[PDB]
């Protein structure tokens, strides 16, 4: 609704979906501007948390940094595996270095659900605290 | 409309 | 700090 944060995931998510069957339809080359899209739309999505952080209780912002890093690094395997794709692409392992790179896309963005979930969660148990 | 895209994923 | 760690890893694209 007016939830920014609940926005952000939604459209990381959509991002990872386009990935999904656009690699189909797309050069080597290509496979680089995708990703700088998901990277994008999650700087947004980890833009918007990164401004909640202050209101609210500290418990709740070391397991959210926690998710936050993760998502990070969520990133940097998929990116690896479309350097690797790349470079593996008139190989024999084109294919299996595309899966690779869809499922590091995929659980890139199940983790942009699990932030959500902490945030939705943090903002609770620090509403009735007040 | 989030559970939809999120099981769209599988 | 989230971002910047991000924004870095982005550079590498």
């Amino acid at each position: 609704t007016d939830d920014l944060v609940y926005l952000n995931v939604m459209e990381l998510v959509r991002a990872v979906l386009e990935l999904k069957n656009e690699l189909s339809q797309l050069p080597p080359e290509g496979y680089v501007v995708v990703v700088k899209n998901v990277g994008l739309t999650l700087r947004k999505l980890i833009g918007s948390v990164d401004d909640l952080l202050p209101s609210l209780p500290s418990s709740s912002r070391t397991e959210i940094e926690g998710t936050q890093k993760l998502l990070n690094k969520d990133l940097a395997e998929l990116i690896n595996k479309m350097r690797l794709a790349q470079q593996n692409a008139v190989t024999s392992l084109s294919e299996e270095c595309k899966r690779q790179m869809l499922t590091a896309s995929h659980t890139l963005a199940v983790d942009a659900k699990n932030l959500l979930d902490a945030v939705d969660q943090a903002k609770v148990l620090a509403n009735l605290a007040h | 409309e989030l559970d939809e895209l999120m099981a769209s994923l599988s």
